[PDB]
RNA sequence: GAGAGUUUGAUCCUGGCUCAGGACGAACGCUGGCGGCGUGCCUAAUACAUGCAAGUCGAACGAACGGAUGUUAGUGGCGGACGGGUGAGUAACACGUGGGCAACCUGCCUGUAAGUUGGGGAUAACUCCGGGAAACCGGGGCUAAUACCGAAUGAUAAAGUGUGGCGCAUGCCACGCUUUUGAAAGAUGGUUUCGGCUAUCGCUUACAGAUGGGCCCGCGGUGCAUUAGCUAGUUGGUAGGGUAAUGGCCUACCAAGGCAACGAUGCAUAGCCGACCUGAGAGGGUGAUCGGCCACACUGGGACUGAGACACGGCCCAGACUCCUACGGGAGGCAGCAGUAGGGAAUCUUCCGCAAUGGACGAAAGUCUGACGGAGCAACGCCGCGUGUAUGAAGAAGGUUUUCGGAUCGUAAAGUACUGUUGUUAGAGAAGAACAAGGAUAAGAGUAACUGCUUGUCCCUUGACGGUAUCUAACCAGAAAGCCACGGCUAACUACGUGCCAGCAGCCGCGGUAAUACGUAGGUGGCAAGCGUUGUCCGGAUUUAUUGGGCGUAAAGCGCGCGCAGGCGGUCUUUUAAGUCUGAUGUGAAAGCCCCCGGCUUAACCGGGGAGGGUCAUUGGAAACUGGAA
């Protein structure tokens, strides 16, 4: 850039990239280990929904993810 | 209620599933020439059972986007 | 005619020509496609310089310019009034009308806007054929 | 946010302001939600023209005044009057 | 609702061509005094020399500077998505108008209800090392938080549910039980006793609202058929995932639909509207300036960040183009304001200030703002004012002309009297300014009370324009008029010179030795700080005729039929309400046209108020006519 500003914005935007980015990694493997965890029937499922639930409502906390979102996904999870 | 709009027509076909296509026919004045002129306007209904067939006349009634065409819903079948 | 012929085709009137198409179009060398503009003026290069016969009734010899515009149109101008200054490659600036005496110039040539200097010894219309004040 | 400001309008050396309801976002001149009153500087009583139920229904909803605005307001008695509604 | 000229020997019709009006973002020619209001790259969305246009917070944080205030380069927060530009693309839910979302979001603003509990780990800055001219890059070590990450307690978030009241199928609203999740932070300030308490600025959860957006929909607005077929996630469905949210949005499987002569598809063109110009009106053309919406920021694509972007002055990558280099390697996008080149018939100052209005940040002081206020230039336009006023003759000098007597320029001049709008000189010198902050205090809600908060009244305060407008005096007619035409159309005629030559001309047409038509002089007419020409738009043009035309001979009846589609359809009863007609409600923004008031020395201009405008929509009525039905 060419703004004092700008620089300032693009540091603070990689930053929260980073973060953000392996927070939803880290949701999505949940869920991924929860609807495998499903769709092999296992007992460790019903824990599994309650992680990906924690992760999804923390997330929602930290403003990477809208709560409809959240919702519809421990929607359809706990439909499993 | 606020409240939606509905109309009046017939069918042309029914080959689609789960719907049918409703043709209003109504008499309408040219801009300039002021003759009436028959103005026609089909639309995609909403048949949740195929019911109706072609050659009947059927009131339709609008609501939420249902695929890439159709935003209507049968509401009566007024005459067979 | 019917009112239902009138409905499957309206009416269409009638496609309007120009005293002065050549004015009505510009140019620009990058696309190389001509561009209509509606302009007053036009300024451009003479060609060749020239006198004419006219129609009957008359007989006076007529000075013209065959001109380059700066839109790339050839075109014939009339040089009004009493003598002139301009000669092969000179510049000239060209203003719409029509000599009913000759055939081919549908434009003049107008006088003291640039390398066309004024009339001589001209004292009224002056701000016609472009004399100055004395 | 949404603002209660002025509009300026009138012609040069002679300025005249509406009283005027809108985002802080819209341009000086440009659009509104409503427009409420009238103002002008000129003349030894400043001209205040201001409807005073619907000013103190977008203050309720939270539009804001400026501090001109605002001060208009307290001189036409409608500061008090919104504090005294802000009483219950 | 005005017409005139032009075809003929003449006439009537037909038919074209031109003209008399109005308007321009105008240019050009001649000329040129001023004031007010406005407008000013329409062309090359061509390229950019330079400068300034987005910063702020020290009451978030740590370091450094400093003789406690203050300053900073950094981390962090907010804003950068507004404001500003242009109209490239775009023939479509892009725009207008009117609805729908039971299918959707929304930081900052307001209010209501709860809560800011305890801990952890790093990371810049900094210091070193190496690189590199230097910036600036890496690697090691140290460090703070309103930066980050955990937990407990809290969901009107999910899941299991049951009751009440309901809608428009999908469904909605309210209530309650069970289970599972989801939060935070401090800073300043006072007081107290030291524990505490506590105002404000912040933070977190939920709810409402307002504001801002999103999706869908009816209808409406462009030419071409010397463009008739188009489509293949294309159309629907069952499952699934995805978005803030519905949906082929996407995926898999099934069927083979769907659109289209009511013009699909394709080509070229164009931002759309309010509105502007014209017109008796219907309509015609335009989409400068002003406001709204849309789209795009060298071209293309993509995401991150964030409430909000796929971002004018952000990122990445590809492409074009350019600049600096120490030649190792770096940087950039004016359609931001000025400005430069180029193009063009053509369009502004590389100006002042944030005093005002408005926005960003901040507790605020304040800072920032080429938004905006202003000033500059251009007779580009609209309005206004002048460039003297009076008096003054059978009538000067001079010019033109002379029927040589006169006639005219002409009361014009001269001469006399007078004035100072303007000019100049010297003096005075408003509005616009509100405030904010701060200092006082009077009342409140809330406090253990203080601090603080809200409100009332005073004080104080800061002007770029600008010593600009405005006003007073003094002096001077003194320094301030030009352009076009004069055959008809159409206002206004003579003389000379020329001799179908030179030249004129919007149409008809002038000029070949006696030219009101050419050139010049005088005089006249029309206008006047402008006049004229050119270019474009409407009208006149009933010359695309819905209002409002026609086809024997003038242009115009397919050479004639058979006939799909469409258009149109005998008489009567019942039924409806598709069209029609009608009452109510809602809206059609402001500005602009129109009417009524007011203010600028009037005017232009500006303000206030009203009215109008829709083949607008919903709801409720009539059945005469068209249409549907028996
Ligand atoms: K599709
Ligand atoms: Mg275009
Ligand atoms: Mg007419
Ligand atoms: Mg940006
Ligand atoms: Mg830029
Ligand atoms: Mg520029
Ligand atoms: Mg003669
Ligand atoms: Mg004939
Ligand atoms: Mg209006």
């Amino acid at each position: 850039p060419n703004i004092k500003s700008a620089i300032k914005r693009v540091k603070t935007a990689e930053t929260r990239n980073s973060r953000n980015a392996s927070q939803r990694s880290a949701m999505r493997t949940a869920i991924k280990k929860f609807d495998e965890a499903a769709a092999n029937n296992a007992d460790n499922a019903k824990d599994l929904y309650v992680e990906a639930s924690k992760k999804l409502d923390s997330a929602v906390s930290k403003g990477l993810i809208h709560k409809n979102n959240a919702a519809r996904n421990k929607s359809r999870l706990a439909a499993k | 209620r606020n409240q939606r709009k509905v109309y009046t027509g017939r069918v042309v076909s029914d080959k689609m599933d789960k719907t049918i296509t409703v043709v209003v026919e109504t008499y309408k004045k040219h801009g300039l020439y002021g003759k009436r002129v028959k103005y026609s306007k089909k639309f995609k209904a909403h048949d949740e059972n195929n019911i109706a067939k072609t050659g009947d006349v059927v009131r339709i009634s609008e609501t939420r986007p249902l695929s890439a065409t159709k935003h209507f819903r049968l509401l009566e079948v007024v005459e067979e | 005619p019917t009112i239902n012929q009138l409905v499957r085709k309206p009416r269409q009137s009638k496609i309007k020509k120009s005293t002065s198409p050549a004015l009505n179009k510009g140019l620009n060398s990058f696309k190389r496609e001509l561009t209509d503009v509606n302009s007053p003026q036009k300024r451009g290069v003479c060609t060749r310089v020239g006198t004419m016969t006219p129609k009957k009734p008359n007989s006076a010899l007529r000075k013209y310019a065959r001109v380059r515009l700066s839109n790339g149109i050839e075109v014939t101008a009339y040089i009004p009034g009493i003598g002139h200054n301009l000669q092969e490659h000179s510049v000239v600036l060209i203003r719409g009308g029509r000599v009913k005496d000759l055939p081919g110039v549908r434009y003049h040539i107008v006088r003291g806007a640039l390398d066309t200097a004024g009339v001589e010894n001209r004292g009224q219309s002056r701000s016609k054929y472009g004399t100055k004040k004395p | 946010a949404v603002k209660i400001r002025l509009k300026r309008i009138g012609s040069k050396k002679k300025p005249f302001y509406r009283i005027v309801v809108a985002d802080s976002r819209f341009p000086r001149d440009g659009r509104s939600i409503e427009t409420i009153g009238t103002y002008n500087p000129l003349l030894d009583p400043v001209e205040v023209k201001i409807d005073e139920e619907a000013t103190l229904k977008w203050m309720h909803n939270g539009a804001k005044p400026s501090d001109t605005v605002r001060n208009l307001l307290s001189r036409e008695g409608i500061m008090e009057k919104f504090h005294n509604q802000k009483l219950g």
